[PDB]
RNA sequence: GAAAUUGAAAUGGCGCAAUAGAUAUAGUACCGCAAGGGAAAGACAAGCAUAAUAUAGCAAGGACUAACCCCUAUACCUUCUGCAAUGAAUUAACUAGAAAUAACUUUGCAAGGAGAGCCAAAGCUAAGACCCCCGAAACCAGACGA
RNA sequence: CCGAGCCUGGUGAUAGCUGGUUGUCCAAGAUAGAAUCUUAGUUCAACUUUAAAUUUGCCCACAGAACCCAAAUCCCCUU
RNA sequence: ACCUCGGAGCAGAACCCAACCUCCGAGCAGUACAUGCUAAGACUUCACCAGUCAAAGCGAACCUUUGAUCCA
């Protein structure tokens, strides 16, 4: 990625991800699973309520995102009506 | 913001918190800045008995 | 040029100074004098191992000499005195032999007794 | 392929002729080993090196004192052949607390009491 | 090149083997069996693994103290 | 060789000529003065860099915006020229991604 | 408070007494050494 | 170690000994003693009644510089180090047997 | 030594030229 | 990679000191047909001499009364799995780790922090720490050349 | 010095390739799967280092792991 | 000729593996049209991507061989 844009000096975002991921802002990433629009018919009801799960992301793969996009996206956003309102915190994590 | 005898503070802490551990709480004494770590939350117990002890 | 050593002088002293007594430009020119200087230094760690070990052969040879002056070979000399309890070392032992031939003389007869 | 070694149970059966030439009464056993290293566990498996760090027996010659116990007899038979047994022997039975500092381990395997 | 063994090699492994079969017989007189050896020494493991979890658990920053702070005034200390 | 054989010329320094003795007069400004004026305001240099930090890149970013304009020809060329070094050099080298 | 007793004891606080707080500074990593040199890491 | 010894004799002991210089000591473990005309051997110490060996602290000193270095070529291993180790000389005042054989 | 005066704000309003070239055209509009 | 919107005031050096700082004592000398390229320098290092050499050998170390004789000892760097290969006449000078996302540490203040904007379900602010050098064959543009 | 002149500029071209990468000292520190216009590289894993939190971890005696028709391995009370 | 996947050799006894290699077949067919929806807990081709199994519940009835993203 950009690292000192030319014009501003700045961290660029890579767009990217932010068109395919979703950012809890504890840390998670949320996605959707790959292929989970492609040839239905021919997959099992399993595998395909399997693909229609949103799905979270390895540490690795959350760094990776944390680093690809910048502060902006990571910030807390009180919309109005959010489904991830609740997915936005973790609660009774221990360690 | 701790003013005064921080280790006596220590002690009082490690007093009042032994019991609810069950072991000695393992403690920081900052004495150049005035402030007191414990390992552990206790923010809520700390709270009410320094409201008892009237700070 | 912001900052520039001016200390070069002293820190190639250091090692010229341990290479004044070499041979040739080992002796003056400091890429050649390092690596002789360090090969120098690590042969001066290694030779204390050496130095004990041929102090010892050294002690042997002596010491075999002097006991053959007397018939009894070093392993029935050192042997036949731990039989009898005697436990004087090799270096001792050497000094003895050059220095009291009479007691390494005692010794020895004490040995070859033991022995019989 | 190379594996860890199974020892069949006969090779740790001893007979009455192992019992007049090592002097151990299989009756009333002794209660301690000392195991010393005599071999280097440098070209052996990696778990001959971890039971030897197990059993303390990092250091040669150095005698260490164990249960004669079957767990402990079980990771002395993995590491047997870098390692010397001997009874402990207790002449005038394990040293009190007053003469605790005063005990030796002779090279025969006694621990004596005076020293 | 071919290798031999001497006499002195094999008496060296003659003494291994001698040390290893001693190493047998006395490996072939268990004190306590299986059974009876079973949890006589857990009091003591459970004390020991205490005490590695306590040295564990009770890592924490040292104090700091204001003498300490204030000593390294003494670096201008001079005589008047 | 690579040894002066000489001492230098000794150096005199003044720690109480006017400027060193005034150093750090008026840096509380703001909280001194009702916030009428911020300490960065006391600071005399380049005018695309008084109160403003940055790497060279950022530097070099700002001095053209700022002052690009008003540069000799061959210094802003110099400038567009490390700019867009500085561009490769910190969007695609370095040990880290 | 006894620190500013132990103040009056001490010697004056200068520009030469100053320190930073310990823990506050890192030492600087430069590739230099039989260390850190050679190949850099 | 065992040194040979005779009264008015130098012995450089390679380590501190915790005691001031010009003490008088005895040295307690005697292996040998002899004379031109006879020796007395001990198995392998003599008596504390025979021989009384005795010396005294004349120097507490440090070793001239070692110099320790490692080095293996290829590696970039090179390291330095310069150890200074405690001395002691001892000098024998003299030594005394009694008729206790 | 004494002080130098203390930086100051500029009092009263600040009313550019609009002649001068160099003013900020910012500076010269009716939101200023 | 925007914009709406917001609205900053005003003679010095923790620069170099003749391989540095300008290329610069000078665009001179010199080189090129030309376009072009483009310097140098002014105020007991190495090498030798005094004083060639003595059996044997990485040249030293352990030593030694004693330089050698004795014993021990397969140069350095880099690249290979590891020794072969690479580089090095030698001296002096110059010559190569530049930075953010987070973290961590230490301060400040604290459900708030921050000198607008931003972040905040202990956070926020500040500082400290971390991302090299030389080298193609090339490509294109504009000149200069029969 | 023409299978495509020379000069200047873009230009500090680019180089997964070669070479180099400068004080002292201590400490931890090893071969390893996948994908890749990829096998002279890289990314993930594994290993490795530092800091932190917590409580179990390794070894293993029995018991236990298939029919078709060997050496050993896995698993875990003790220790 | 092969390049992906699956089955067998090819690994004697958890797994993993003899890559390279040998043979076979699949880019499906048949069936049903709850062969739906949801959901604890797990497995996993040594990463990820992907791929599997599944109690409980709801609802109808009363399963045996592959390919991501973007873009349309
Ligand atoms: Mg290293
Ligand atoms: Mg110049
Ligand atoms: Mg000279
Ligand atoms: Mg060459
Ligand atoms: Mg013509
Ligand atoms: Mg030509
Ligand atoms: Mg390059
Ligand atoms: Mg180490
Ligand atoms: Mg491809
Ligand atoms: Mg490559
Ligand atoms: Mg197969
Ligand atoms: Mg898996």
């Amino acid at each position: 990625l950009t690292y000192f844009s030319a014009r501003k000096g700045k961290r660029k975002t890579v767009k990217a991800v932010i068109d395919r991921f979703l950012r809890l802002h504890c840390g998670l990433w949320v996605r959707r699973k790959a292929g989970y629009k492609k040839k239905l018919w021919k997959k099992t009801p399993a595998r395909k309520k399997r693909l229609r799960e949103f799905v979270f992301c390895n540490k690795t793969q959350s760094k990776l995102l944390d680093k690809m996009t910048t502060s902006f996206w990571k910030r807390r956003n009180w919309y109005v009506d959010d489904p991830y309102q609740k997915y936005h915190d973790r609660t009774n994590l221990k360690v | 913001k701790v003013e005064g005898d921080i280790w006596a503070l220590q002690k009082d802490v490690e007093d009042f918190l032994s019991p609810l551990l069950g072991k000695t709480p393992v403690t920081q004494v900052n004495e150049v800045t005035g402030t007191l770590r414990i390992k552990g939350y206790f923010d809520q117990e700390l709270k009410a008995w320094l409201l008892e002890k009237g700070f | 040029l912001r900052n520039r050593v001016t200390d070069r002088y002293f820190r190639i002293q250091e090692v010229l100074k341990h290479a004044r007594h070499f041979r040739g430009r080992k002796n003056r020119c400091y890429r050649l004098a390092v690596r002789t200087v360090i090969r120098a230094f690590v042969k001066c760690t290694k030779a204390r191992y050496l130095k004990k070990k041929n102090m010892r052969t050294l002690w042997i040879n002596r010491i075999t000499a002097a006991s053959q002056e007397h018939g009894l070979k070093y392993p029935a000399l050192i042997g036949n005195l731990v039989k009898c309890q005697v436990e004087l070392n090799r270096k001792v032992l050497a000094d003895l032999a050059i220095y009291e031939p009479k007691t390494f003389k005692s010794l020895a007869a004490l040995a070859s007794r033991r022995r019989h | 392929k190379f594996t860890r070694s199974r020892i069949p149970e006969k090779v740790f059966q001893a007979s009455p002729e192992d019992h007049e030439k090592y002097g151990g009464d299989p009756q009333n056993p002794h209660k301690l080993h000392i195991v010393t290293r005599i071999k280097s566990t440098r070209r052996r498996p990696y778990w001959e090196k971890d039971i030897i760090k197990m059993l303390g027996l990092e250091k040669a010659h150095t005698p260490q004192v164990h249960k004669n116990i079957p767990s402990v007899n079980a990771k002395l038979k993995v590491v047997k052949h870098l390692i010397r047994i001997k009874p402990l022997k207790l002449p005038q039975g394990l040293p009190a607390e007053e003469n605790m500092s005063n005990t030796c381990l002779k090279s025969t395997g006694e621990l004596v009491v005076q020293w | 090149r071919p290798r031999f063994v001497s006499l002195r090699a094999k008496q060296n492994m003659i003494r291994r083997l001698e040390i290893e079969a001693e190493n047998h017989y006395w490996l072939s007189m268990p004190y306590m069996t299986r059974e009876q050896e079973r949890g006589h020494a857990a009091v003591r493991r459970r004390e020991a693994f205490e005490a590695i979890k306590a040295a564990a658990t009770s890592k924490f920053p040292p104090h700091r103290f204001i003498a300490d702070q204030l000593d390294h005034l003494n670096v201008t200390k001079k005589w008047s | 060789i690579g040894i002066r054989l000489t001492l230098p010329p000794p150096k005199v320094v003044d720690r109480w000529n006017e400027k060193r003795a005034m150093f750090g007069v008026y840096d509380n400004i703001g909280i001194l003065g009702n916030f009428e004026k911020h300490p960065k305001e006391l600071i005399r240099g380049p005018i695309w860099l008084r109160g403003w930090k940055g790497n060279e890149l950022q530097r070099c970013i700002r001095k053209r915006k700022m002052v690009g304009s008003r540069m000799f020809a061959d210094d802003l060329h110099n400038l567009n020229k490390r700019i867009r070094y500085l561009y490769k050099h910190f969007n695609r080298h370095g040990k880290f991604r | 408070a006894r620190a500013l007793d132990l103040l009056r004891g001490l010697p004056r606080v200068s520009l030469a007494n100053l320190k930073p707080n310990p823990g506050s500074k890192k030492p600087e990593r430069r590739p230099r050494g039989r260390r850190r040199g050679r190949k850099c890491g | 170690r065992q040194w040979k010894v005779t009264s008015e004799d130098l012995i450089l002991i390679g380590n501190e000994l915790d005691l001031a210089c010009g003490e008088r000591i005895r040295l307690e473990k005697v292996l040998l003693v002899g004379a031109d005309n006879f020796t007395l051997l001990g198995k392998p110490l003599l008596g504390k009644d025979l021989v009384r060996v005795e010396a005294t602290v004349i120097e507490k000193t440090e070793s001239w510089p070692r110099i320790i270095m490692r080095f293996r070529k290829r590696k970039n291993f090179k390291k330095k180090r310069i150890v200074t180790t405690p001395q002691t000389v001892l000098r024998i005042n003299s030594i005394e047997i009694a008729p206790c054989l | 030594y004494r002080a130098r005066p203390p930086p100051r704000r500029r009092p009263g309003p600040r009313w550019p030229d609009p002649e001068d070239l160099l003013t900020p055209r910012w500076q010269l509009g009716p939101r200023y």
